[PDB]
């Protein structure tokens, strides 16, 4: 069952990259409300 | 709009019209125009310092004293293109292709 | 008297146990108990002295003991046990509660509570051993237990952080036994110790635990330096399995300290000079890190002298540790002036002090750099100097001898000069004026990536803690 | 901070400095 | 016992001594893999030799070296070269990773070889090195009474023989076991 | 060359009588009985065998076997002895019978490390005996590799290089690596005038490298592959070429422009 658990590591690894998306989204919403 | 109307307007008016020479667009403007643009680049680098000195020298406390907030980001985006344009012409400098080799 | 002393410490032990018990049950909170376990080591050490040793006796009676009944009696056997209400079953705090490990469902074996209880039991045992300094039979007896138990259990994300601190006690208690007394049983015991580290390191490779792999590598690299095997240390560091993300700064500084000693014997001092600097920046400045700062600062001076560069004298002056840095100060002056008899008498008196940290064996290589530095001093002051003028300064043997010391110099591009035999003088080949060349531009391009290296480790780390703000309710 | 404080020189004190006065008349 | 000098002496005579030399290597395969790394080409070169009969014990040596070096692909080939010493029933992290690595490479070639033939799982079209562990792992899961890893991997490996053959032996017709087993399919 | 019925006794008898080529033919049958009883390496458990049986003799068996292989220049066999001698002088605590016994054995492995001009594995290998300054520098026995290190205490390398001529230990056993060190040292001495210094003299090189005859200067240039002209020696090899293929390394031509373009594009991709 370690093969499936190793695939789960990608979810927690890419989760940190998803948090970078939340940085540009709030900066984008400030530009939408500005225009 | 039709297919002919779509490609014609993009080649005439979109943002600013540089067309009519496609290879000479950034080749003539970023190289042969240095006399009217980047001439005396040593002084041009001093202009990038005066913009940073206008901001960084004011508020170093990250609060309201001299009445500034985004001062570190004011010269950040303005001098980012200056370094970018200097990096573009740097690639186009070797892109002249003087045919040297040996 | 003694009854109120046992129940007071056990209540605080369960109070700290229930905090990490509920966090591992729901989803994965495992990042949170890691912070609590940092203070658990300090709070338990101070608590072990007060209320005597009886806090660990009633804790085993409270929960279920898979292996732990005979281990407490064996631990209490060496100390000449004093029996007060020592019959098992004297203290019962369970009283049939869900958070108290309800007894009826536990004794009927319909549920398994042993996973978190047994792994936590071995942690408190190793803490009292290092506090009481118990050695000999108690060291080997516990090694035969924990290791087979970890292979039988399947460690989850939170379970791998339990034994991660237990491997440090296995290697620490084994080295203190060998230094106290040398015996044939200690050498054979170290053979099993080396084969055991590599078996569990493969297990942590699939789990990708940051703290576990950080603790193992630091213990494995130290074992290579004691035996002095180059092939084992070079092949181990080529895999680069050490995560740099969530590991503590104390575990990082220990990692860069090993790379300085490994690359020191490889005759490449360019990379080893950076590893000793990074080990100081990552290591805290507090008093508990002074033991690491004392040894790391002594290695920095040995790396510089082997490069031909002379370290600053303010390092031996403005610091507060210069009392132990006195042997290295006389080595600094001897290399500069290039005196032949000064270095010999310097390493003779301090030969005993420098033997403890094994930095005296590197002083043999420092003798070669004594003249090599003196050659650089006289070469920069005199562009064109006669061959006989150098022997009159350093009081060398003969002009035939000094000619071949400059030979070893410019092979690697140190002095960068030439020897004209027909003209009869050595001329410096450096004309400076290197600002117009492309050689400075090579280093200039590296500084752009150095400033850009601080981006991906920073901008991504902003929202990282921020996920708890939007999920939790605010006023 | 390098080759500065404690090492000093241990020359250029008196004998070497006082000799240079006699060289002026010897020329 | 050290594998580095013993593999360098393979160019001498008296091959009977080489048999006892390879026996002492099996103890150090899990200890020092660094010194044997340079002598690795001597093991693979003798595998194709028809006069070299030690390939059974030689396959066990190279199986635990390349794996510890960080290469999971070679761990499958050198382990099943002998088709004898490999033990799937032993509980270790060495075999379980090779099993997961062999299945990972087996599911890739399963869909690629489907175009040429649909019988590839009953035939030799696939290199038997990838079908040896895949067949023995399912049979091991059947003896352990676990249908989660048996049916899940079978659907990924594109093999119909597992669903048809294993279902007959797992029959439980309390009348409520055969309903659920097919539901997961 | 077999002598008596015992295989272990025939190895020691044929060792002192010469014929080291045929003496190595009895090595395979000796290792058959030693591997079966695991007498070449101490076992992990306690077999109640330390100085008894042949386990003590195994130190003597591998000693005369390594001394025979060092004269025949066998790197593969000599490596097998040292790996088997690795647990020896380590286990059985600090004392067996004579302790280090003869000094003519261990000094051969450390002498071969200096023949390749490798200081990395030289000092680092003694951590098993864990004395650099005592079991080596302070040791009077097997001082041939020691004295070269002993001259480094006062910092005089010239006598250490001249030791090979004036040494008394280079006659018989150490003569194998004596001419190797003498050639390796004299090469590094003349490599300063190779890649940098241009035109070498003729009669002066005789006095620099300590030549008794003028013809020895030209004989040294033949092995070094140097051009010879009248009263001068030039160097035409300053420009290195060929050496298989090299791409994007050490000042290329067409790929050098790409390296500059790649370095400028890294800052653009990070900014974007």
């Amino acid at each position: 069952e370690q093969k499936i658990q190793e695939t789960e590591l990608k979810i927690r690894s890419k989760t940190e990259n998803v948090r970078r998306l939340e940085a540009q989204r709030n900066a984008l919403n400030d530009k939408v409300r500005f225009i | 709009k039709t297919a002919k109307e779509t490609k014609m307007l993009m080649n005439l008016h979109k943002e600013q019209w540089q067309s009519g020479l496609k290879m000479y667009d950034y080749e003539e403007k970023e190289e042969s125009n240095l006399a009217a643009t980047k001439s005396m680049v040593k002084i041009a680098e001093q202009y990038s310092k005066r913009i940073e000195e206008e901001k960084e020298l004011t508020e170093e406390e990250l609060k309201t004293r001299y009445v500034g907030r985004q001062d570190p980001k004011k010269h950040l985006s303005e001098t980012a293109d200056e370094t970018l344009e200097n990096n573009i012409v740097s690639v186009l400098t070797a892109g002249v292709n003087s045919v040297a080799i040996k | 008297l003694h009854h109120s002393e046992k129940k007071y410490a056990e209540e605080d032990q369960v109070q700290e146990l229930l905090k990490v018990l509920n966090e591992i049950s729901k989803t994965t909170l495992t990042l949170d108990p890691r912070y609590i376990w940092r203070s658990l080591k300090d709070l338990s050490s101070l608590r072990n002295q007060e209320l005597l040793n009886a806090e660990t006796l009633c804790f085993t009676v409270n929960v279920l003991y898979p292996d732990s009944s005979s281990f407490k009696k064996n631990l209490l056997k060496f100390i000449t046990s004093n029996h007060k209400s020592s019959v098992p079953g004297s203290a019962e705090l369970r009283n049939s509660y869900p958070a108290s490990f309800y007894s009826v469902n536990t004794e009927k074996k319909t549920i398994e509570v042993t996973a978190e209880i047994n792994c936590f039991m071995h942690l408190l045992v190793q803490l009292f051993l290092w506090d009481s300094k118990e050695l000999e039979q108690l060291v080997e007896f516990n090694r035969k237990v924990v290791i087979p138990n970890l292979l039988c259990y399947y460690n989850l994300r939170s379970l791998n952080l339990i034994n991660a601190k237990l491997w440090f006690y296995i290697y620490l208690s084994h080295e203190t036994l060998a230094r106290s007394s040398e015996e044939i049983n200690s050498d054979n015991q170290n053979i099993i110790l080396r084969s055991t580290m590599m078996k569990f390191l493969k297990i942590a490779s699939l789990k990708h635990d940051n703290e576990t792999k950080a603790m193992l590598i630091n213990l494995i690299l130290r074992d290579f330096l004691n035996n002095g095997e180059v092939d084992s240390a070079s092949d181990f560091i080529s895999k680069l399995e050490y995560p740099h993300t969530d590991v503590s700064s104390s575990l990082e500084a220990r990692y860069f300290f090993y790379l300085s000693k490994i690359n020191a014997i490889q005759l490449d001092y360019s990379t080893a000079n950076e590893y000793i600097i990074a080990a100081i920046r990552k290591a805290p400045h507090n008093s508990k890190s002074l033991g690491f700062l004392q040894q790391s600062n002594k290695l920095h001076c040995c790396i510089q002298l082997l490069m031909g560069d002379i370290p600053e004298l303010s390092f031996f002056h403005q610091s507060n540790m210069q009392k132990s840095l006195l042997p290295y100060y006389h080595l600094t002056k001897a290399v500069k002036l290039g005196d032949l008899k000064k270095f010999t008498s310097t390493i003779t008196k301090y030969k005993q002090l420098l033997l403890k940290d094994d930095t005296y064996q590197l002083c043999v290589r420092l003798r070669s750099n004594v003249i090599k530095t003196g050659i650089r001093i006289i070469s920069l002051t005199y562009k064109k100097i006669s061959l006989r003028d150098i022997c009159l300064k350093l009081n060398l043997d003969s002009e035939q001898t000094v000619e071949y010391m400059v030979s070893r110099a410019i092979r690697d591009g140190v002095i960068e000069a030439k020897i004209n035999h027909e003209d009869g003088f050595i001329e410096t080949t450096e004309l400076l004026n290197i600002y117009d060349s492309e050689d400075p531009q090579q280093v200039f391009d590296e500084r752009i990536k150095f400033a850009n290296q601080l981006h991906d480790e920073y901008l991504v780390s902003m929202r990282y803690p921020e996920d708890k703000k939007t999920q939790q309710n605010e006023k | 901070e390098n080759w500065d404080d404690v090492e000093v020189d241990d020359d250029f004190t008196n004998e070497l400095k006082a000799e240079l006065d006699r060289y002026k008349r010897e020329n | 016992t050290t594998a580095a000098p013993l593999l360098a002496l393979l160019r001498e005579n008296q091959d009977s001594v080489k048999t006892y030399a390879l026996e002492s290597i099996n103890n150090v395969v899990d200890q020092l893999w660094s010194e044997i790394s340079n002598e690795l080409p001597d093991i693979e070169a003798l595998y194709d030799d028809d006069t070299f009969s030690d390939r059974e014990m030689a396959a066990l040596i190279a199986s635990k070296v390349y794996y510890n070096l960080g290469e999971y692909e070679s761990a499958v080939k050198y382990a099943l070269a002998a088709k004898d010493r490999f033990d799937i029933d032993e509980k270790s992290q060495f075999v379980e990773t090779i099993v997961s690595k062999s299945i990972e490479m087996y599911v890739q070639e399963a869909s690629k070889q489907y175009t040429k033939d649909e019988q590839f799982y009953t035939k030799d079209i696939i290199d038997p090195k990838l079908t040896s562990i895949f067949e023995r792992m399912i049979e091991k899961c059947l003896k352990a009474s676990e249908l989660k890893l048996a049916l899940g991997i079978a659907l990924e490996g594109y093999r119909l023989d597992i669903i048809e053959s294993a279902l007959k032996s797992k029959l439980d017709q309390s009348t409520s076991e055969n309903v659920k087993i097919i539901n997961y399919l | 060359m077999p002598s008596l019925a015992e295989l272990t006794k025939s190895l020691s008898i044929a060792f002192e009588n010469g014929d080291y080529a045929a003496c190595e033919k009895l090595l395979p049958p000796i290792k058959i009985e030693l591997i079966k009883n695991n007498l070449l390496i101490p076992d992990l458990s306690i077999q109640n065998d330390i100085y008894l049986n042949d386990l003590m003799i195994t130190k003597r068996i591998l000693e005369v076997g390594a001394l025979a292989s060092i004269q025949t220049f066998n790197f593969d066999s000599f490596e097998n002895y040292f790996n088997q001698l690795k647990p020896y002088y380590f286990s059985n605590n600090h004392k067996l019978s004579e302790s280090d016994k003869k000094s003519k054995l261990i000094s051969l492995y450390l002498l071969n490390l200096l023949s390749q001009n490798n200081t990395t594995k030289f000092h680092s290998e003694l951590q098993y005996l864990d004395k650099h300054i005592k079991n080596l520098e302070d040791d009077s026995l097997l001082s041939y590799p020691i004295k070269l290190d002993r001259w480094l205490m006062e910092g005089s390398y010239q006598k250490a290089w001249d030791l090979l001529q004036s040494g008394s230990q280079n006659i018989s056993e150490f003569d194998s690596f004596t001419d190797i060190l003498k050639s390796a040292i004299r090469d590094e001495i003349a490599k300063n005038t190779e890649l940098s210094y241009d035109f070498l003299p003729l009669s002066n090189i005789k006095a620099l490298l300590f030549f008794n005859n003028e013809k020895e200067t030209e004989k040294f240039a033949l092995e070094r592959n140097w051009p010879i002209v009248n009263s001068k020696v030039y160097f035409n090899n300053q420009s290195k070429e060929k050496a298989d293929y090299e791409d994007e390394m050490m000042h290329e031509e067409d790929q050098k422009t790409n390296i500059i373009e790649k370095a400028m594009d890294y800052a653009i991709s990070i900014e974007n």
